[PDB]
């Protein structure tokens, strides 16, 4: 038959539509499943992981590395206003903290 | 009223969360990268029709001295070989881009001997560092490391052994495989633990 | 490369003419949907 | 006698690759992105399936899955996800 | 067949965060190292001997002229012409919307790094 | 890069002709081709060939995969070129493929040929092993070709061939032929060419056929009635026959299915243990009656000695890419026991592969479709014996440029 | 919205069948002839003009002189329909049994660099006339004019290997009952003749099968000589070419040309296919073209492949009644499909990659 084009290319995303509709139509989340819900939650999923890469991999940069670590996560995840809130009851593993010092705590 | 007139699924999600005249042409080309001459036809646009051909780059000639008689003569001469002898290993070699897995089943075994892989491999090699020895001077890297031929005769050969093992050899090596670790172990694991058990009930 | 890309257009245009065929088998039978249409436009007629 | 486990590894460096050519990723690092996908995804679904039910609805759909976007993530986050998703969903419905 | 970069997606500008202030000042000494520099596109014995030759006689680092009293002029930066304009997050000058336009797509934020 | 051009692959059952770059051949037609000798008169598109005729020679111009009928090779070729291709030799270059033993004075006298009666522009003779690696996507790789007239393994190694890694064997798609004759004689079956039938009716399994002959069949000749019966016999080839899984074994074969048949006039059966029978000669030819010998080689022992010919550093080569063609292979379980019994006999040390092709065209026309790709490419286009190199060099050029 | 508006054309050396696309019957037909001075007409004028012109054909049993002859046709074609080409002219268009490589490059050159079609889309003949036929497979024998194919089409594809062809359906059948005649002075003299020659077989071949009734009829024929209406108002009763012409399509050593007919010709082809899909080609077995109208050649394509096929197998033939079209039809059911765009060739990738695009 057709060459048989994917759910992810179609949309145009990289996260799995195929894999996300499918932990949702056996996920007893819901019922009967549509045919946009998967696209629109692997769309924001991925998005999300986009926003944050971003923010890792720059942070790294400034640590002079080229690998990502989870120091690269924590150090963005609480770097970003709005990631932080998004991720705020999440602790990253091996990730640390942010060196926030009290200014009263300090020489004088 | 609702405006709508789109796709369901997208009108919910947006409304409910408010000449071509350059002519292709039969057409004859000539390949730069031949001496011949010869006239080859194409598919080529209107716009490109003359220009050079673009698969002649991919043309690298492999690299192959040509000794002359004289030097021949003077240098190259070998007992074993022939002038008619040597000559044709090196046309096989650039008729074969200088690869000895394919110049050696083409070899002429009627006008010439029978020679294996090692000896013709060493041989046109023995002839490049010659040729370029009469040069040498002109800084022509007099450190070339030409081809092995006896440890690799035997190099072939002591795989040959190994490749035609049906059983025992293939098979009932596996056992003496395990001995290995056996040999490896139990000696040690047997003469050192003795002498070990000897200091300690000497102490004892 | 040609050997791979020779192997997608064969797989390619056997795969288009399967498709076509299915195509065409679909709408042959909204070919006859659309007899089935008219009855039950009649029968809608009917129930008017 | 495999016992193959999936993850979203593949498709977390197909964007990462592309939203930084340069920058790897250590697989202590992906193991962080892929836990973070799995979160967002459970956010967002269960989100969407209350929004359903909240209706009296069998079928959890884009539309809610919006309207759980515009609840889960913060005012920017929304925005961006909504426009990503708004767009991805014109362009998988006209048959490109 | 599709537009074919929806799936690459690069820039998606939902959360562009400008690099501005000191980032700019990284850049412009970046670009003038980077004049300064060499073949690869000693250095560090050079600013070695550089810093034993600090001091405040007539040397090295004391012969430098400063700022000059004609003032600076722009410059296009794309094709190099006299440029009325600027850009408005990374600074650099430009002379046409066309400019602006390469500038944003090659060289606006995307080497800030 | 691809350019107006023919490809001709020349095999001794059938020929194949079309252009550059496509998948297919334009027309494929038997190469035993009809003919009187009224000159001569030739018959090719199985429309006319299949008339039984005042008088019929069934020439079959090749030996041994080999041109020796040159005359009839000739004809064979006009035909070809003003029946399917329809178009004039002077304008298209023409690839054509040979036999990998074929001899040096056959290829000159073919070039030759080929320049002054067809007046081509450009030339290149390829051998059906190079062809068939190109097809199947390969540089390197010992190809395997299970033809009508013989079944040969030759190595190919960075694009040419090994003439002493050369193995051949006359079990082949005749001697099959040979073997469904016996066994048709051994079961009394009442074989009856196609032509023959003017109308019949049913009859039952095993029982005797009820047809009537056509009244106005001439005197047709012994070479062309047994070519037809050889065609009913292939058919039946294709329809019934199939290889052991494994070893023949006579109590597992008694237990394995029947396959129902039908002759063309009517006569019909099954077709039990003799089915698997008749191909296991080809595998193994000690327990073949009539054939008794040692010298024999089978198409798993043709493979593993071609390979075994060859130095031990390019055999993990060779056994990794094995490509395995020719009609013969398209019998059931063929490949399947090939695999099997080379998985056996193939040295620890080497990994075994056979490159996964199955299509009728694949099997038979790999190399056609290698003159296909081959003629496709710019890296190609200059390997070309042009009608220069013939006027200059002459005949011996074909020696002296590609292998 | 091109398949709404799509152009469909077939030229057709006995009849061209063209026309703007989506009905079941040619909306263009003319003789397809171009006619030239002895010392450019091509529609029902050339046919007028036989005595002062010189009349050539654009066709020759699969080629064409493809650049003045067939850009004419092309040309005149739009004259006989709508005449909508300026506003839109998405194609599909006459095709060779066996040429796909040397037509399609010059044809689709012609037709962007000259006609310069938004859309175009080639194909086999025998393929057009399937999609008609409504399935995925057969014999298609696609008959007309100028060939006798016997194209084993399976799951939509012309397999080239099995693609078998004849010479008797349009030409050859018509120039050998003119030599029938003159037996019995029905004075068929010259091509004003001929082309109403081709036309007798408008009433006369014969109804049923009948190798033999046209042995039996011979001795004591009454009451089936049926007349024809000569130009010259003769009503003259036929002989036994009642059965002499098309017997040879089944018989051509009865015409004089060494060969078995179409029965066996087709046969032979489906022969040449896989063992195991050729179940479908008995299974769907096919007529097409103006020569499948007379009604006893049907019962011929059954009993003379039942005598030589498999009593297994059956003969399903599924001749459509308006044979004489089904490559319009199935054509037009091909270019009028409302999904099918996605396998038009268009101007922006024949300017990125040419005439030797993958068609
Ligand atoms: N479908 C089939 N199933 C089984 N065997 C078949 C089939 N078709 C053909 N054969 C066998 O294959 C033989 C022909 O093989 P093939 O067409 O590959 O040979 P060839 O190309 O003429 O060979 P060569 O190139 O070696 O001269 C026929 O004699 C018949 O024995
Ligand atoms: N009305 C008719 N009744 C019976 N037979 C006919 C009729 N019209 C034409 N024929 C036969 O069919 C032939 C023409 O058939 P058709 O019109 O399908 O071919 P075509 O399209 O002109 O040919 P080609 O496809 O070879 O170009 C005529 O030569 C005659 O043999």
């Amino acid at each position: 038959r057709a060459k048989a084009k994917s759910r992810s290319s179609r949309a145009g995303l990289q996260f799995p539509v195929g894999r996300v509709h499918r932990l949702l139509r056996k996920g007893n989340y819901a019922e009967r499943v549509g045919a946009g819900a998967p696209v629109y939650l692997a769309a924001v999923l991925e998005y999300l992981t986009a926003e944050i890469l971003e923010l890792a991999g720059n942070a790294a940069r400034d640590n002079k590395k080229t690998r990502i670590i989870p120091r690269h996560l924590q150090l963005a995840i609480r770097n970003d206003e709005e990631l932080n809130k998004l991720l705020g009851r999440v602790t990253i593993a091996q990730g640390g903290v942010l060196p926030n010092i009290q200014a009263v705590l300090l020489p004088k | 009223k609702r405006p709508e007139g789109m796709h369901r699924e997208v009108y919910a999600l947006l409304y409910s969360d408010k000449k071509k005249v350059r002519p292709w042409k039969w057409m004859p080309f000539t390949n730069p990268a031949r001496k011949d001459g010869a006239m080859f036809f194409h598919w080529r646009r209107a716009a490109e029709e003359g220009k050079d051909y673009p698969f002649a780059r991919f043309n690298k000639t492999v690299q192959v001295p040509v000794y002359s008689e004289q030097e021949y003569q003077l240098y190259l001469h070998d007992d074993a070989w022939t002038k008619a002898e040597t000559d044709h290993l090196f046309d096989l070699s650039r008729r074969f881009d200088l690869r000895f897995v394919v110049i050696h089943d083409r070899y002429d075994h009627q006008q010439f001997k029978k020679r294996s892989v090692e000896d013709l491999k060493e041989r046109y090699y023995h002839i490049c560092a010659k040729l370029a020895n009469v040069r040498a001077v002109p800084g022509t890297d007099l450190k070339i490391p030409v081809f092995d031929a006896g440890h690799e005769r035997r190099r072939k050969e002591q795989l040959e052994r190994l490749y035609n093992r049906t059983p025992e050899q293939v098979a009932e090596e596996e056992y003496l495989l395990q001995e290995l670790r056996k040999i490896e172990a139990r000696k040690k694991e047997r003469e050192k633990r003795s002498q070990d058990l000897q200091k300690l009930i000497t102490a004892a | 490369w040609l050997s791979a890309d020779f192997a997608q257009e064969r797989r390619w245009k056997r795969g288009v003419a399967r498709k076509v065929v299915r195509m065409v088998i679909r709408h042959h039978e909204e070919q006859r949907q659309k007899e089935e249409r008219a009855r039950r436009e009649e029968q809608a007629k009917l129930r008017r | 006698k495999r016992s193959r486990k999936e993850s979203y590894s593949v498709y977390v460096y197909k964007v990462l690759k592309q939203v930084h050519p340069d920058t790897g990723i250590s697989s202590k690092a992906m193991g962080i992105m892929n836990s973070f996908v799995n979160d967002i995804f459970e956010r967002i679904a269960g989100e969407a399936s209350r929004l359903a039910h909240y209706n009296k609805r069998s079928t959890i759909t884009s539309r809610e899955i919006q309207t759980a976007v515009r609840l889960l993530l913060p005012g920017e986050l929304a925005k961006h996800a909504v426009s990503e998703g708004t767009k991805a969903v014109t362009k998988y419905t006209s048959s490109k | 067949m599709v537009e074919k970069k929806t799936s690459v997606r690069s820039q998606d500008p939902g959360q562009r965060r400008v690099l501005d202030r000191a980032a700019r000042q990284r850049r412009i000494n970046r670009q003038l190292e980077a004049l300064e520099n060499d073949n690869f596109q000693n250095f560090q014995a050079l600013l070695e001997e550089q810093n034993l030759s600090v001091a405040e006689g007539p040397n090295y680092l004391t012969a430098c002229a400063g700022p000059p009293s004609r003032p600076q002029r722009p410059f296009c930066a794309v094709c190099g012409f006299p440029s009325p304009y600027t850009c408005v997050s990374c600074g650099a000058r430009y002379c046409t919307v066309r400019c602006l336009g390469t500038h944003q797509e090659t060289r606006c934020l995307k080497w800030t790094v | 890069d691809e350019v107006g051009a023919l490809v001709f692959d020349i095999g001794s059952y059938t020929v194949r002709a079309g252009y550059a770059g496509e998948d297919c051949p334009k027309v494929d037609f038997p190469t035993a081709i009809g003919m009187v000798v009224e000159g001569p008169t030739y018959y090719i598109d199985t429309n006319a060939l299949r008339v039984p005729r005042e008088n019929m020679e069934a020439i079959s111009p090749l030996k041994n995969g080999m041109v020796e009928d040159w005359d009839s090779f000739q004809a064979i070729l006009d035909h070809t070129y003003k029946m399917h291709v329809k178009s004039e030799a002077s304008l298209h270059p023409v690839l054509m493929s040979e036999a990998p033993w074929n001899t040096r004075a056959k290829r000159e006298k073919l070039t030759e040929l080929m320049f002054e009666h067809y007046n081509i522009p450009a030339f290149f003779l390829c051998k059906t092993a190079v062809l068939t690696a190109f097809a199947n996507g390969r540089s390197t790789g010992l190809i395997l070709d299970s033809g009508a007239t013989h079944t040969t393994a030759i190595p190919v190694h960075d694009g040419y061939v090994l003439q002493q890694g050369i193995v051949k064997s006359p079990l082949a798609g005749d001697f099959i032929t040979m073997q469904c004759r016996e066994l048709f004689q051994e079961m009394n079956i009442e074989l009856v060419p196609p032509y023959m039938i003017a109308s019949k009716e049913a009859v039952r399994e095993g029982s005797p056929a009820n047809w009537k002959r056509k009244e106005k069949l001439p005197q047709v000749t012994r070479s062309w009635h047994n070519y037809m019966c050889n065609c009913v016999i292939q058919d039946f080839q294709a329809s019934v026959l199939q290889v052991s899984d494994s070893t023949y074994d006579e109590q597992v074969a008694a237990q394995m299915p029947t396959v129902h048949y039908e002759f063309p006039n009517g006569y019909n059966c099954d077709f039990g243990a003799e089915r698997l029978k008749i191909p296991e000669g080809l595998f193994d030819p000690s327990n073949v009656k009539g054939l008794s010998g040692n010298t024999m080689l089978g198409v798993s022992h043709v493979v593993t000695t071609s390979v075994g010919m060859c130095d031990i550093d390019i055999r993990p080569g060779l056994y990794g890419s094995v490509i395995v063609a020719g009609g013969n292979t398209l019998i059931q379980s063929f490949t399947d026991r090939l695999n099997r019994e080379l998985s056996q006999k193939t040295p620890p040390s080497m990994r075994l592969k056979l490159i996964a092709n199955n299509t009728t065209v694949e099997r038979r026309f790999s190399s056609w479709i290698g003159g296909s790709i081959l003629a496709s490419l710019g890296t190609f286009q200059q390997m070309w014996i042009s009608k220069q190199e013939y006027e200059e060099g002459g005949k011996q050029c074909v020696e002296r440029k590609c292998p | 919205d091109d398949d709404i508006a799509a152009l469909v054309v077939d030229n057709g050396s006995g009849m061209c069948k063209a026309g703007f696309a989506g009905d079941d019957a040619p909306r263009a037909v003319f003789p397809s002839i171009v006619g030239r001075p002895r010392h450019s007409y091509v529609g029902d004028e050339a046919q007028s003009k036989r005595g002062i012109l010189t009349l050539k054909y654009p066709i020759e049993h699969g080629i064409v002189t493809n650049w003045d002859d067939m850009e004419k046709i092309w040309h005149h074609t739009f004259y006989n329909e709508l005449r909508v080409a300026p506003e839109e002219h998405p194609v599909l268009l006459t095709e060779a049994p066996l040429n796909p490589k040397a037509n399609r490059e010059k044809m689709t050159q012609i037709m962007f660099e000259t006609f310069n079609t938004p859309a175009m889309y080639v194909a086999i003949q025998a393929v057009l006339s399937l999609y008609a036929s409504g399935r995925t497979t057969g014999i298609v024998m696609d008959s007309g004019d100028g060939v006798t194919h016997t194209v084993p089409i399976y799951e939509g594809y012309a397999l080239p290997h099995a693609i078998l062809r004849l010479d008797l359906a349009g030409r050859d059948l018509t120039d050998y009952l003119m030599k029938i005649l003159t037996e019995r002075g029905y004075s068929f003299t010259t091509t004003a003749e001929r082309e109403i020659v081709r036309d007798i077989k408008e009433k006369l071949c014969y109804v049923a099968l009948d190798f033999e009734q046209e042995m039996a009829t011979a001795a004591s024929s009454s009451s089936l000589e049926k007349s024809y209406e000569l130009p010259d108002g003769q009503v003259i009763t036929i002989g036994n070419e009642r059965f002499r012409c098309p017997e040879a399509l089944f018989q051509p050593s009865f015409l004089g040309m060494e060969s078995c007919g179409i029965h066996e010709t087709t046969f032979n082809s489906i022969m040449k296919c896989d063992v195991d899909i050729r179940k479908d080609l008995y299974a769907n077995t096919v007529l097409s073209g103006g020569t499948t109208m007379y009604p006893g050649i049907a019962d011929r394509m059954q009993k003379e492949i039942t005598a030589l096929a498999p009593s297994t197998m059956k003969i399903k033939i599924i001749a459509p009644p308006e044979r004489k079209y089904s490559v319009w039809i199935g054509g037009s059911i091909l270019a009028s499909l409302s999904t099918f765009q996605q396998m038009w060739i268009s101007k922006q990738e024949y300017d990125e990659s040419g005439p030797s695009i993958v068609h």
